[PDB]
């Protein structure tokens, strides 16, 4: 009992461990997300509802797995009741049952952490919620940003450092990169929640644009 | 059966009927049709008695089950949806026989303007629902001369007093017309049933001013 | 219960009453029948209340349920089968009485020619379904008034505003010749509703717009 | 299966041991609930029915599982014959057969320790009742409080020195926070909320930001 | 075929007929239709024996079962509430002719006044129940003659004795308007049974009681 | 698969013996039932049928399921017969096929021992049945006496030399604490004993508990 | 088919006719329709044959098989709850044609008083009983014509044998007023069975016991 | 549980390394698929949907498994929705899901690598997606030339050395088997195939015999 556990997670912890990083934080504009992402058309990073967004490190397979059992439970309930009241906090919750779910009952555990992030709706004042859900299905609420995979210590040491509340989001972004750093266009996967959309937050920040925001 | 709905400012209320009939026959005088479900809503239900009760029954269990399970409750167009779903369920039971109808009257906490919170929902067999923005609805077999007093009534309307009155006078008007509505019986002081929502919850009207508003509007007929 | 919709050199325009009946009764004033589903696409639907507005809302997450889960938003023809697909699901309950027809209009970013990007798809109650090629078409029990007055009027739809006019005519002559369809209330200021979809998306057109539009023809016909 | 018991056993006791610690006591108004939670939207203590509330110790995600799961069962009964046939004895014993059954044939045992508590209902006089059921199923009936989760002994030992039976909701809270502290503590560290059996119906009610701050000065 | 129940200051009583027929032809005269299915609640059954005395059955093991299972007995809303799901789980046999009605009547242990205690709640074919607050109810074939004798009679019932003699003559009065309800029988000494329920439960009231109410009633009427 | 099956006896019955115990004895008036149970609302005796009482030492859960199971058992069977076809021989022998499936085939065995008492019907003379089922459905009828759960010798011999098949109520609960003590050392006060009885003399449901104030004066004078 | 049942001082007796038809065609004349399904119970069924030979021969290996299972037998409640079961069992297809009623006769060894211990218990197609306390019970299309010679003749019935002239009188009555009973066949030697329940069990009635009973009746008919 | 999953890993890698190689790279016409290939009618080269082609290497019944349930999705995709809506990238992304549950979860992981290459449709210009599937679900997105099975190294170095972007089909070809021998072969030892962006409805098309002979000279 002891050596199962210990195994899993085990290999879950190194698997996340040799996976390329990802941050998310709070700014002036909302979620800011920016990942390591070599890939022209894999995502790491993904809308999952109008104000709430996905970002994942790890496996892929099995965070998109994941990403996509979030959209379904999101959607789903969304219609159930109301578009409203899908929030960040029950994804992230219906994450922890089911990561704790998969570590303990599936074949493999999942070599995934996920980040689920929400912002306010448009026209309303509240502070962005960051969440972080481990393998185990362990949970945890943040306030000012997150780190995910591969050698988290050193990113999370510059972000704590580097980050200042309601930053512009060049600064907020070129702190990002920095911390991973511890890095161009195509090698970036960048997306923001922004709150000042009127329904969908979600939008990615890709090619020119991105760039010309890295270049400041 | 009657059941009205009314909005006034900052408000909104609900009233119905205590008779109960198997076709022509009083099988109840006493009976109940309106039940707060929630904080800030109530519901008030038209046909059969047992699928009526059910109804509003098994519905502040849902809501109530929704707001523990998460923390935080249904926002009022997850109410009005839940409600809907449930009528619909109750569709193939209705063609045979047992039909029951509700309306909704709610106080939406989450809206812009604290004086116009007031929500009425009425709904129809299928679970097809409408929000009513002129401001008063009403269901059940009276329901129309109902609708029609509250039509020339609602003018008078400009707080939780005066659109209590105009319920219960239509309720009367309901009941004048209407042999399976009941009106007031001052022999038994049996009189119908409120419930007013503001913005401070949902609370019943105690009877004894529904009795009051009923000797008004019976000695406003009489001279 | 009409809706029309109609192509205008860029776009596509829908409009649709606001009357609500349960027989010969009056239950609705100002309901909404006319939905925008996606970004570039807009149904309207006409029958039980229930079954419309559920097509509508369903429809709608299931377009933004694709684009999320696979990062692209499905094409027309895909949007088409979908909700052909969800009609003929309801067909069984349509022959008990729940029936619904809805009537879509979109602007298709994929098109070759972006002023023939129009597209307007009509239904039938087994999911069947054209693509209506001479530019405007209607649902409903006053659709075949307001089908014959865009035939005539057709011909002044010269841009976004022409077309909205034309819309809001057929539908005025709809309801002039069926009762289920509301006509203007200038007593109570309720109009139709309409969305205009071009290149830059669906909006949904203001109502002092329709309003203003209603009142010439009204106008006219004095 | 000796060796398979035992190994779950330790499995779970360790992993409540690592846990936050969490108090449970009766007081004049009703049951206070005060658990070390550092988070803002994530709870370890929760409503179950009109006068039954719950807190939990040990893995968020598996006393969630088991809060939800008595949420289902206390509605479901209230529904399948009255609400007020609904009790805390009938929570902490369906808690204890779940937890048996998760911690004989699941494949981890839940790192849980369960809190139910009930009050009377309105206007009528009933002493608090407190039920404790750990992670084998094992189930207690404790008179005045319960304490879950981490070193357990140096809070339970302050407790036994410093409770008074019907303190005030000032002094229980007091004693409760100190008692806390004598292991490994202010608003944004803390839970609280109370079954206030003054209330008419629903007797849960948080205590949270300024009113909280209010009441630990 | 004829229930009744009534109110009587701290307590109820309930009593029922003892005919049993197959159209017009008399199939039983000593039949039982009144329950005690509580140490405080009795049940009486109109309708379709075997689906009668299965309610009564059914009912009190249920209630017993619980009350072993969870060490407390039910609530009395709790009681309505299973014998209402019990009558509308036979809806369906109901209405194939296996039609039964219960009347209810209990004394409520948790009541704040001990004096208006006494509950009598009936039931319809589909489970819709409703608590009877103007002090007696009846059931059955002849039950609307029972309930208008209690009507002119209720003001007489100041006690337990006086209630069981309004219950007795009700009785009397049901069956004779209603051939399906059996009076009593003073050649076979064949009389209604009688449940009374008080702080102290519910009893079975003797035989020989009803009988000397039933020739007080019919001398009273010659 | 020898040590499988000596590991769960020794499971269950360790299980059993770190339990407090449980004394069911017959009496004059017909059968009581005596635990040592701290808490005032958690059960270790219950009413199974009109004649027949349950009393339970182990895992609280666990005999507390097998308990609902013999509850469902008797009101199903009487339900399907008659009441008066439900005996306390029937439900021992549902136990003991019960406990040999659990012991057998379940994840881990139910550390449990059961009693199953029966009391003859109103009005009837017949002498009380005991039946004792240890874990593993090992079903025992015993004669004037049951002990259950931890050190069973000193009670059962406090029980053996000074036996009254015919003592009072009061005699029969003294004799039961006094033997109830003398496994654990002075006082057994009513704030740590469940007691009930199976009273012959009651017309249908013979299973009554002795609580409180009136428990205080069977314990004092 | 005519079955009769009476009780009488120490025990019970049930007899039934041999006649079986289809429409008004004779298909048997020796046929047997009362069962001894247990020492101390005696069954006798009218309706449709096929049914009824399979409701005796269940029942019976019911009984039986519950009293070997539990080394007891079921108590006269549970027998009769089981028969009722059974019958309810029936309903459907009794509904579609296959109907079968039972007449139920036994002997409660349980019962306080040893000499009123017979018991008559009746049936209807959904299970509902009936124990007859008025002594005697019939079942059939002759039953109506049964009960009433019974009604009259059941003074006369002071030990087993008086009773038992008193059964093979009714079913001769029946027989008389009703084509589909048989009545005694005095060129075939074919007469009713009986069978008798009292303490010592239940046992089958020698046939020239009811041929000399029948002879008689004959004779006090003719003069 | 960490020691079956690295055997599994080592099993499938093992499988992999002792089976012929594979290549497909992007070309000015489409995408190039060519195999090392003896049989006469065993195919490691498919079609998927009309603008998307499968190329596999290892185990053959575990790969036509593979290409049978891909081709499973692509249709009932197509006819779900549209044939315009499938896409390589849902192949690639359903094929590493596949990959995944069967690695963890079959009683011997496949020993097969995949490769899912898309051309743009008739008309339309767009570069060519080549996408890598390997045993264990892991998935990569590659923009010139993806090289399966066997010792790979070689093969992706030569081409790394004689890619160029928009090369004529005759020199793709050339390059391609000069570096599959990298890692002597004619038309009875290769199976080639092409995704044409010229062909109007379906773009796969295979090459063989006289013709591709034509091309190897
Ligand atoms: C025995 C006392 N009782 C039960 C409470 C009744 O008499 C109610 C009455 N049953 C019926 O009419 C029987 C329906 C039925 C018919 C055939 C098979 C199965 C069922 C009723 O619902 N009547 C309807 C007439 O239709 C509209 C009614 O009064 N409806 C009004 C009503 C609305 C909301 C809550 C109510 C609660 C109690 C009583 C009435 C209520
Ligand atoms: C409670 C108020 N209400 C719901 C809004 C209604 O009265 C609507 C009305 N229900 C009905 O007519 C009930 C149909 C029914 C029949 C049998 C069993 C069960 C149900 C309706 O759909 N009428 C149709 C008649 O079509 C000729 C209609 O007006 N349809 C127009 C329509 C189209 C799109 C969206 C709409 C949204 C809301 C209301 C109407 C809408
Ligand atoms: C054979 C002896 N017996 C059974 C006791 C009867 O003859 C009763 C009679 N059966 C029937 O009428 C048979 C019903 C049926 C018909 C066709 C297919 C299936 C079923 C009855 O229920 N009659 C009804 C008439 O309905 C109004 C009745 O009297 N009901 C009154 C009644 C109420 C509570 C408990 C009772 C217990 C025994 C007898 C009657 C009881
Ligand atoms: C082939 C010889 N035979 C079998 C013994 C018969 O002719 C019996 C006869 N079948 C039928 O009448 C067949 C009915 C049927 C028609 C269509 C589809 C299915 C069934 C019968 O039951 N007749 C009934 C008339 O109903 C009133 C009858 O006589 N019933 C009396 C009777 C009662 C108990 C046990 C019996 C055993 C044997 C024979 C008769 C018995």
């Amino acid at each position: 009992m002891e050596q199962a556990m210990r195994e899993r997670s085990e290999l879950a912890r190194k698997g996340i461990a040799r996976a390329k990083s990802v941050v998310a934080l709070a700014y002036a504009g909302g979620v800011l997300f920016v990942a390591e992402n070599p890939s022209r058309s894999l995502q790491k990073i993904s809308e999952l509802y109008d104000r709430v967004g996905f970002a994942a490190a790890g496996k892929f397979n099995e965070f998109d797995n994941l990403r996509r059992g979030g959209i379904q439970f999101a959607d789903t309930r969304g219609y159930a009741y109301d578009r409203r009241d899908v929030t960040g906090r029950q994804l992230a919750n219906v994450y922890a049952q089911t990561l704790g779910t998969i570590f303990t009952e599936q074949a493999k555990p999942y070599e995934v952490e996920l980040c689920v992030a929400e912002v306010a709706h448009y026209g309303e004042t509240k502070r962005p919620e960051l969440y972080r859900i481990t393998y185990d299905g362990s949970i945890a609420d943040e306030p000012h940003f997150v780190v995910m995979g591969g050698t988290t210590e050193p990113i999370a040491n510059a972000l704590k450092e580097s980050y200042a509340e309601n930053a512009s989001l060049t600064d907020a972004l070129r702190i990002a990169v920095a911390a991973l750093r511890a890095l161009g266009v195509a090698s970036l996967e960048v997306a923001v929640l922004d709150a000042n959309r009127p329904r969908r937050a979600f939008r990615r920040i890709t090619g020119s644009a991105l760039q010309a925001l890295l270049v400041d | 059966t009657t059941i009205v709905a009314l909005k006034y400012p900052g408000g909104v209320v609900m009233a119905g009927d205590r008779r109960s009939t198997q076709g022509n026959m009083i099988s109840g005088r006493d009976v109940r049709k309106v039940y707060i479900t929630d904080d800030y809503t109530a519901t008030g239900i038209a046909g059969t008695a047992a699928v009526a009760v059910e109804f509003a029954r098994l519905y502040a269990v849902e809501l109530e089950h929704y707001e523990k399970l998460e923390g935080v409750p249904l926002t009022f167009a997850g109410k009005i949806n839940r409600l809907a779903i449930m009528v619909r369920g109750n569709l193939a039971a209705a063609m045979q026989g047992l039909l029951a109808l509700p309306l909704l009257a709610g106080y939406d906490i989450h809206a812009s303007d604290p004086q116009s919170a007031g929500r009425i929902v009425s709904f129809d067999a299928a679970g097809g629902w409408n929000i009513e923005e002129e401001g008063y609805q009403a269901v059940g077999s009276g329901s129309l001369f109902a609708k029609s007093s509250m039509k020339k009534l609602y003018s008078q309307v400009t707080d939780g007093d005066s659109g209590l009155r105009v319920a219960v006078e239509a309720l009367y008007d309901a009941a004048d017309d209407d042999s399976a509505t009941g009106g007031p019986d001052l022999v038994r002081g049996i009189f119908p049933t409120a419930v007013i929502i503001d913005a401070d919850g949902a609370v019943d009207v105690p009877e004894s001013r529904i009795a009051e508003l009923a000797r008004a509007i019976i000695e406003s007929r009489s001279g």
